[PDB]
This record gives structure tokens, C-alpha cells and sequence, in this order.
């Protein structure tokens, strides 16, 4: 009667949102974008490959410098890079093997990572020791971190496996919120640029938008038929792009409250590991298990090039601040940086 | 389960009670925005390859 | 390149883990060793200030308990109870127990000084040496120490080369036996080969394996009155045993050239052979060939009981068939269906006995060769013993020859104590017996192939390689060990020096979440790296680097066995279909590496085929 009576409300309430959505529909954005001029033929190459890790790579992370990046791998360590030269700044080996993910605070003071061991680990990188050290275990999750970012030295986001993000204050060690909704493992997680919100692809196949100062989901994502594997905030905060199992990448507008556009073809069958904009917006880059990353023209859909190097997965990708380069991470154990 | 579904049905009710703009604004707002930093893009404008660190650039900090 | 070169101290990586799989990492199991012993003490006495008194004391115990007589140990009763006894009781935490103290004063106060007078206090020194003295132990260096010994002795294999033969000394049954050295220790030893060949030619093949396998059961306990075993091999066409060493020829080619032994000679040769049979009866072993010939002397005249083949472990199943020698052998065991015991060699025993004094057999009456004759005088005659022969005596073969088991001297529930306690044996203090202190009587002067080894023959010595744990621990505890580990103790801290000048690397294996690590070479091309093995991958580098390659899990689709020539190996099937093939430095090695491949690419591959993100997907 009462799960009768709540399922019968749950969907009257699902279809006020289907149809308030589909009342703003009025156009499309290609029928928008049409008119202006194609971006044309992208031919970027590859201007470096970093060397290292010994086994697959799983994610990488610019520096807000443009040039520093850190990467994670199956080989149990972080490398942080000069791409400018190739040389190492660092190599830090990590207590569990098991690895999923990295990320670089915008000062550069520090960095994060962890995996299996459901523990986000703090690599403090300027000590009064001059050493690279572990300045904190963010424990808590009862499941793997898939992805992490900071938002200053003393905050970050973690995404996890049991379906959780969470936000922590890293000098108590605690988790300030925690951010309930997700039925399945969460995978990414992308910042607006203010640090305001922040947006979450997790294995239900929905997209979450989350208030980061209250704790809680204010829109939901759906259309894609298969696990969200990667997101990205566009440059202005008003949108997110997405990466799935389903061969497809979509273009998700807050304001309006649904998908604007899907990134696709026929002929690629297999799924999406990561994307990143240019710094206009105007062109997505998606990795793919193909072993290519795709270079979209994210206002007219229409593919304009590619990056085929790598021998293997690329499972992960960034676009540098200053937008003057693309680094791509591979199961192929190479980083490569392109322009 | 009962707290788990009216915990969905007023999460819904959050979601359905934003007020949105027309698609035909968005998309607008999102192509105003690419033009207007279509120049500052490396990517779509390129820079002279000597600033560049990845093509001619000798000197850096 | 002869002598023994133990492995280095990262072997620990390896062994803690294999020995702790077969939980020998105890107190008891590792004190209990006589290498383990030495290292315990080493570390106790010289390491840990707070358990060195213990030891030292527990030392003093034990040379306490082989004090020979009443007199002597009534003064070390006193002269212990004075020096360390007043540290102990005024030292905090290591007070004994009134309990302990009071047992021990109500025999002291009562001039009561038996060998087990202190053992109250061996108890408790064990209590408070199992704890945390041996925890530390353990996380020392000599324990370090141990698994490298250990490690060794695990990987013996012995062949003709690891000999120095000087001479034959007994043309036997299927081969001949040979007086030798081995070349590790320089223990002096006796090699027993058995040709493969003749074994096949007479059908030996069960006396030789039953010969295998007894003096394994006997071999322990280190015995003064049997020739007994340390190691056992084999070679394309030998088989060897190597035993104590008996120089002296035996009991029967003396009696030819001595003639018939007095009372007294006869004692002594009597004394000696009935320990050497308490042994095997306590071990449940019965001997069944007792008679001179399988008696052996030592160069002072000392004897032990010698040819094993015939005997038979009675512990589970009793036997029952005809077997040994034929003026020799008791009632039960020629009748056909009745099973035996013990009993076999009691009665064996007075028939050698008699042989002694009288020059034949009880049974064997003016040199006879009807072995059915023999049998039938023993089933059914009554022993005539002579005049001249004392009362003890007589009381004492009329024990032995009981026809009836259930009437017979040693079967009548206390064994080898009964015959002991018998009147002819009134004058011997049997301790001084078992410490060979005794004089002996006799002291030794001066001195076809047409037949083709099958696939099938080998396979039955297989399982024929052994060796006697303790056996090999005191070899090398009463030869090279002390000068070996002081060597290797030079060598680990040069390259302790030696790797300093470098600016050592810091063990690439602290630190993570390393399973475990050691030698091996990859794949002639025989390349030896160093292994790190980790949960999801393992590595390995050559020197002075970090590894710069690796295989990880996900790839091993399994490790099996194999062998590459004639030296065994593992073999890793590799998703790509590509071999990797590792050998290890010992047995030891390979049953670890083997076992926790397994265990971390069975794990590893659960793990990641629930990861979404690096799970393999539909390409
Ligand atoms: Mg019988």
C-alpha cells in the first residue's frame, strides 16, 4: 500500500521532470551551431613521450602551471613530470600496489592517489626535510576511491566505489559531507571552476550535481545505457560532458536540465575512459579503449581529428591550463604529450 | 525501504521544483561563450612556435 | 670450492614464510634443533641482557643432569643453589615460583639429589624464554642466521663427488661398503652401496627399500649401539647409505679368531646389544636377524648392532612371516600364521648369547644343515644348559628361550628393564653402560653384468634421497659450524661496508606492500635478477639499479612445474601465449615462489574482474 502509494508518486513526479524538460526543448544545439564555420582539420602530434612507469597507467593530472603533471600506475607508483624537458621531478612509490587514481593540488605543494585500499593518501611535496612524505590516510570509505580533487591545500573531493562521494577537511582527517545518491559505483568527478558544485558519473548511468557547501543532489543526469566512466565541467560552469561504456560521450546543460548533444559513430563500438575540453570549450577530447582519444567539435558533434600513438587503452587525459598542450595516459605505460 | 523510497519521492521533489531555461538560450550561451574565447585557444588559434614549449621554445623559468 | 657457503641473509624473505606455512617458527620446534639451540644461545647470552642469566643457568641445569654419580651430584646440588640462585631470586620478574622452589628444597632438605632435582626450574625458564625473548629472537639477526642454515640443509643433494672414499671394508649382499669422508664437514663416515644391477638380478629390491626405510625410524636419538644413518642417495647405478663408521669387523670373525667368550666378555658384548634393542622396541621397530655377524666393533671395541634389511616396524600391523637367520630366530616367528612382536629378538638374543660362550647355536647341535632340523629343535626342545655355566646365567638364557611368549623375559610388559634388572646383570650401573665407559674385551688389531636398468626399475627410488635432520645438525654443530658462521659474519658486514661506500640503497622492499623477495634466473641464458614479488605484478633488477621490468598477474594464466634438463623449474603460462620460465637455488625456493605465484595471480585476478576500471572489456 505505502510502496504502492510512493512508487505510484515516484513516477507522476518522473514525468513532471520528462515533460517540464521536454517543454524547454525547443531547439536543438546543432540546429543552433549550424551556421557557423567548421573547426576543420585538428592534426596535433605527439611532442613528447614520458617514459617510467612500468606497467599500465591509469590517470594523470596537470599541474595549474601547464607543465608539472602527476600520473598513477599499476607499477604501485606516482611520477610527476617536467613535460617541458621529460625529466622526473619525482617518483614516489606507494604503500598499496593498487592505484586508481591521482590528483595535483592547484598549489602544487601536493598530491593525491589511491585505489583498492579505499584510502585517499596525501603526498606532501616540500617538506621542511626537503622529502616527499605521506602528510596524511583519508580513511572512511568502505570502498575503492576511483578519483580525487582538490579544492585548496586543506580540502578534496573523493568519488568511491560503494556509491559515495565525499568531501574531507584534511588536517582533522574527517569527512565534512558526504554526498548520498548514487546506486552504483562512482568513477569520476569534476569541479566547476568556483568550487561552488560538482558534478559525478557513477555505474548507474546517471550524472549528479552536487550543492558542495550543503551536501546534496540538485539535478540528475540520465540518457546513457551503460556506466558513466569519466565527466568534465565545460569552461563557464553551466554544462559537463560525459564518457560511457555505450561508445558514447553526451553534453549535459544545468540551466536547461538535459542533454543538449551525443558524440558518436557508427563505427566505434567500444567505450570512452576520459574527457577534457579545450580551453574555449569548443573541442572534447575522449579516450577511448580503442587506443585512440577523439577530438570533437563539441558545438556541431562532428569529429575533426585524432591521437593514435599509444598501443594500448588510453584510460586517461588532460588538457593543460594554458590550453597549449594534451597529455594522454595509456595501459601502453607511456604518457604522450600533444599539440 | 520505506524511508528509502520517501527519501527518492523528496528527492524528487527537489529536482522537479528548479526552474529551467529553454534549450533554444542555452545552446546560445554556450556558442556566445567559444567565440568569445576563440582566440585565446592554442588548440583552434596557434601561437608563434617559438612561445610554444612543445615546438621551438629555448628559453624558461 | 668444496666446504659450504651459506646463502645470504635475504634468503629470510623466502624461508620465514616457507617455515611459518609448516609452523616450525617456535620456541619449541627451533629450540629444540641443535642449530636452532646455538643460535638461541648466541643471541641469549651475547645480545638480549635481560635472558642471558636464564640460559647460563639453564646451562648449568644440564650439566647437572649427566653428572655420573650420587656423591657428585650431591655437591653440585649445593654449589648451584649458592651463585646464580641468589641473582635469580633477588632479580624482579625473574623470581621462580614457590612451587618450584619448595619441590625443589623438599628433595635438597632431604639430601634427595636425583638428575631431575632442578627440572622445576627448566619448566620455568622455558616459560619465560618462549615469550618475548623469543619474539626478539625471531626479529634478530640469528635468527637471520638459522634460516640460512636452514636453507641448506633443506637443499642437500648428495652424490659421489660430495665423498672422499678411502677403502673397502665389508663385501656384502648387492655391493660392498667403503670407509669415507665427507668433504662439506670431514666427518668421517661408512658409505653402504648397493648395486642397482644386482638388486634387479636377485629380486633385492623390497630388502633394500625395507633397509631405506628402518633406518629411518631408527636413525634418531642418536644411539651409541646401532649402525645408523645420516643421509641416503642414489646414483644412476648405486644406491648409498651413509652410517656411523665401524672399523672393527664383527662379532662372528672375532669369536672365529678369540674362540668362546668368558661370563664377563659375554656381559659386557650382552649389555651393549640390549640398549641397541631398547632403542628399536621403544621406536617399535623389531630387528629379527640378531647374531654375530651383524654385530660390528668400533676401533676400541665397542659394538653396535648393524644390517637393518630385516627388520620391521610393528607400530600399526604385526608381522607374522618366517624371517632372519636359522638357528636364530623365536617359536612365533617360524610358525607360519602367528603374528610377533618385540618378542622375536629376546629370543634371538639368548640363541646369540649361547653362540658366544659355546661356540654354536642352542639348536644346532654338531654342526647340522637340516634347517628343518634347527626349526624343530627350537619348537620343540629343551635347552640343555652345562654345569659349568653359573646360576645367574642360567636364570638369564632360561629368560631368554622361553619357548612361550607370555613366559619369556622382556615380554612381560616392561621390555628391555626386565632383562636389565636380571641377576646375571647385578654388577652393572647401567648409565656407565649406555656412556660406553665400560671396558671393552677385544680390541681390533691392524687391517657378472649382462642386465639392463628399465624406465620402470628408477621409479621405485624415487622417494629413496633422505636426510636425518639432526643427524646433519650435529655434523655440522661438531665440525665447521662456529668458523663458517663467524666467515659469513665477515663477509655480510664488508658488504654491509662495501654497499655503504656505494650510498646503500635502502631496501627497495620496505616500505610497500611487498609479498616477498629473493634470487632467481630468468630465461641457455640463465639470467640471475632479483625478484620483488607485489600483490598485482613482479619485478626484478639486476645490480646496483632499481627494476626497470616487470610481469604482472593479470598476465599468468597459470605456474606449473617443470623440468628443463634435469635441474626443476617453474613455468609461467603468459596471456600472449609466451613462456616465462624462472629457476630457484633451492628446494625451498621453488615450493614458495611456486606457491605464492599462485596465490597472488588467483587473488589479483578475483580483485580486478570486479574493478570496472581495469577490468579487460568486450574490444
Ligand atoms: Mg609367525
Amino acid at each position: 500500500s505505502e510502496l504502492d502509494q510512493l512508487r505510484q508518486e515516484a513516477e507522476q513526479l518522473k514525468n513532471q521532470i520528462r515533460d517540464a524538460r521536454k517543454a524547454c526543448a525547443d531547439a536543438t544545439l546543432s540546429q543552433i551551431t549550424n551556421n557557423i564555420d567548421p573547426v576543420g582539420r585538428i592534426q596535433m602530434r605527439t611532442r613528447r613521450t614520458l617514459r617510467g612507469h612500468l606497467a599500465k597507467i591509469y590517470a594523470m593530472h596537470w599541474g595549474t602551471d601547464s607543465r608539472l603533471l602527476v600520473s598513477a600506475s599499476q607499477d604501485g607508483k606516482l611520477i610527476i613530470w617536467d613535460s617541458y624537458t621529460t625529466n622526473k621531478v619525482h617518483a614516489i612509490p606507494l604503500r598499496s600496489s593498487w592505484v586508481m587514481t591521482c590528483a595535483y593540488a592547484p598549489s602544487g605543494n601536493y598530491v593525491a592517489c589511491g585505489g583498492l585500499d579505499n584510502i585517499c593518501s596525501i603526498y606532501n611535496l616540500k617538506t621542511r626535510e626537503g622529502n616527499v612524505r605521506v602528510s596524511r590516510e583519508l580513511a572512511g570509505h568502505t570502498g575503492y576511491l576511483s578519483c580525487c580533487r582538490f579544492l585548496d591545500d586543506n580540502q578534496i573531493v573523493t568519488s568511491s566505489g560503494d556509491t559515495t562521494c565525499a568531501l574531507w577537511d584534511i588536517e582533522t582527517g574527517q569527512q565534512t559531507t558526504t554526498f548520498t545518491g548514487h546506486t552504483g559505483d562512482v568513477m569520476s568527478l569534476s569541479l566547476a571552476p568556483d568550487t561552488r558544485l560538482f558534478v559525478s558519473g557513477a555505474c548507474d548511468a546517471s550524472a549528479k550535481l552536487w550543492d558542495v557547501r550543503e551536501g546534496m543532489c540538485r539535478q540528475t543526469f540520465t540518457g546513457h545505457e551503460s556506466d558513466i566512466n569519466a565527466i568534465c565541467f565545460f569552461p563557464n560552469g553551466n554544462a559537463f560532458a560525459t564518457g560511457s561504456d555505450d561508445a558514447t560521450c553526451r553534453l549535459f546543460d544545468l540551466r536547461a536540465d538535459q542533454e543538449l548533444m551525443t558524440y558518436s559513430h557508427d563505427n566505434i563500438i567500444c567505450g570512452i575512459t576520459s574527457v577534457s575540453f579545450s580551453k574555449s570549450g569548443r573541442l572534447l577530447l575522449a579516450g577511448y579503449d580503442d587506443f585512440n582519444c577523439n577530438v570533437w567539435d563539441a558545438l556541431k558533434a562532428d569529429r575533426a581529428g585524432v591521437l593514435a600513438g599509444h598501443d594500448n587503452r588510453v584510460s586517461c587525459l588532460g588538457v593543460t591550463d594554458d590550453g597549449m598542450a594534451v597529455a594522454t595516459g595509456s595501459w601502453d605505460s607511456f604518457l604522450k604529450i600533444w599539440n | 525501504s520505506i524511508a528509502q523510497a520517501r527519501k527518492l519521492v523528496e528527492q524528487l521533489k527537489m529536482e522537479a521544483n528548479i526552474d529551467r531555461i529553454k534549450v533554444s538560450k542555452a545552446a546560445a550561451d554556450l556558442m556566445a561563450y567559444c567565440e568569445a574565447h576563440a582566440k585565446e585557444d592554442p588548440l583552434l588559434t596557434p601561437v608563434p612556435a617559438s612561445e610554444n614549449p612543445f615546438r621551438e621554445k629555448k628559453f624558461f623559468c | 670450492s668444496k666446504k659450504i657457503l651459506l646463502p645470504e641473509p635475504s634468503i629470510r624473505s623466502v624461508m620465514q614464510k616457507y617455515l611459518e606455512d609448516r609452523g616450525e617458527v617456535t620456541f619449541e620446534k627451533i629450540f629444540s634443533q641443535k642449530l636452532g639451540y646455538l643460535l638461541f644461545r648466541d643471541f641469549c647470552l651475547n645480545h638480549l641482557e635481560e635472558a642471558r642469566p636464564l640460559v647460563e643457568f639453564y646451562e648449568e641445569i644440564k650439566k647437572y643432569e649427566k653428572l655420573e654419580t650420587e656423591e657428585e651430584r650431591v655437591a653440585r646440588s649445593r654449589e648451584i643453589f649458592d651463585s646464580y640462585i641468589m641473582k635469580e631470586l633477588l632479580a624482579c620478574s625473574h623470581p621462580f615460583s614457590k612451587s618450584a622452589t619448595e619441590h625443589v628444597q623438599g628433595h635438597l632438605g632431604k639430601k634427595q639429589v636425583p638428575p631431575d632435582l632442578f627440572q622445576p626450574y627448566i619448566e620455568e625458564i622455558c616459560q619465560n624464554l618462549r615469550g618475548d625473548v623469543f619474539q626478539k629472537f625471531i626479529e634478530s639477526d640469528k635468527f637471520t642466521r638459522f634460516c640460512q642454515w636452514k636453507n641448506v640443509e633443506l637443499n642437500i643433494h648428495l652424490t659421489m663427488n660430495d665423498f672422499s672414499v678411502h677403502r673397502i671394508i665389508g663385501r656384502g649382499g648387492f655391493g660392498e661398503v667403503y670407509g669415507c669422508r665427507k668433504a662439506d664437514t670431514g666427518k668421517m663416515y661408512a658409505m653402504k652401496c648397493l648395486d642397482k644391477k644386482r638388486i634387479k638380478m636377485k629380486q633385492g629390491e623390497t630388502l633394500a627399500l625395507n633397509e631405506r626405510i628402518m633406518l629411518s625410524l631408527v636413525s634418531t636419538g642418536d644411539c651409541p649401539f646401532i649402525v645408523c644413518m645420516s643421509y641416503a642417495f642414489h646414483t644412476p647405478d648405486k644406491l648409498s647409505f651413509i652410517l656411523d663408521l665401524m672399523n672393527g669387523g664383527d662379532l662372528h670373525y672375532h669369536l672365529s679368531q678369540h674362540g668362546v667368550f668368558s661370563e664377563a666378555d659375554m656381559r659386557f658384548y650382552a649389555a651393549e646389544i640390549i640398549l641397541g634393542l631398547e632403542h628399536m622396541h621403544n621406536r617399535f621397530v623389531v630387528y629379527r636377524d640378531l647374531k654375530p655377524a651383524n654385530i660390528l666393533l668400533d676401533e676400541h671395541g665397542h659394538v653396535r648392532i648393524s644390517d637393518l634389511g630385516l627388520a620391521c616396524d610393528f607400530s600399526k600391523k604385526k608381522p607374522h612371516a618366517s624371517v632372519g637367520t636359522h638357528g636364530y630366530m623365536a617359536p612365533e616367528v617360524l610358525q607360519k600364521g602367528v603374528a610377533y612382536d618385540s618378542s622375536a629378538d629376546w629370543f634371538s638374543l639368548g640363541c646369540m648369547l649361547f653362540k658366544l660362550l659355546r661356540g654354536h647355536s642352542p639348536f644346532r647341535q654338531h654342526k647340522t644343515k637340516d634347517k628343518h632340523e634347527i626349526d624343530r629343535m627350537t619348537l620343540t626342545m629343551a635347552v640343555e644348559l652345562p654345569d659349568s655355566f653359573s646360576p645367574e646365567l642360567r636364570s638369564l638364557l632360561e629368560g631368554l628361550l622361553q619357548r612361550d611368549v607370555n613366559r619369556r623375559l622382556g615380554c612381560l610388559g616392561r621390555g628391555a628393564q626386565e632383562v636389565k634388572e636380571s641377576p646375571f646383570f647385578r654388577s652393572l650401573d647401567w648409565q656407565m653402560v649406555f656412556l660406553q665407559k665400560y671396558p671393552p674385551p677385544l680390541i681390533p688389531p691392524r687391517g657378472t653384468k649382462g642386465i639392463k636398468l628399465l624406465d620402470s626399475d628408477q621409479e621405485l627410488y624415487r622417494n629413496f634421497p633422505l636426510t636425518i635432520s639432526e643427524r646433519w645438525q650435529q655434523e655440522v654443530a661438531e665440525t665447521v659450524f662456529d668458523t663458517i658462521n663467524a666467515e659469513t659474519d665477515r663477509l655480510e658486514a664488508r658488504k654491509k661496508a662495501k654497499n655503504k661506500q656505494l650510498g646503500h640503497e635502502e631496501d627497495y622492499a620496505l616500505g610497500k606492500d611487498c609479498i616477498m623477495h629473493g634470487y632467481m634466473s630468468k630465461m641457455t641464458q640463465w639470467q640471475r635478477r632479483y625478484f620483488y614479488l607485489f600483490p598485482n605484478r613482479l619485478e626484478w633488477r639486476g645490480e646496483g639499479e632499481a627494476p626497470q621490468s616487470l610481469l604482472t598477474m593479470e598476465e599468468i594464466q597459470s605456474v606449473e612445474e617443470t623440468q628443463i634438463k634435469e635441474r626443476k623449474c617453474l613455468l609461467l603460462k603468459i596471456r600472449g601465449g609466451k613462456q616465462f620460465i624462472l629457476q630457484c637455488d633451492s628446494d625451498p625456493e621453488l615450493v614458495q615462489w611456486k606457491k605464492e605465484l599462485r596465490d597472488a595471480y588467483r587473488e589479483a585476478q578475483q580483485l580486478v574482474q570486479r574493478v570496472p576500471k581495469m577490468k579487460n572489456k568486450p574490444r
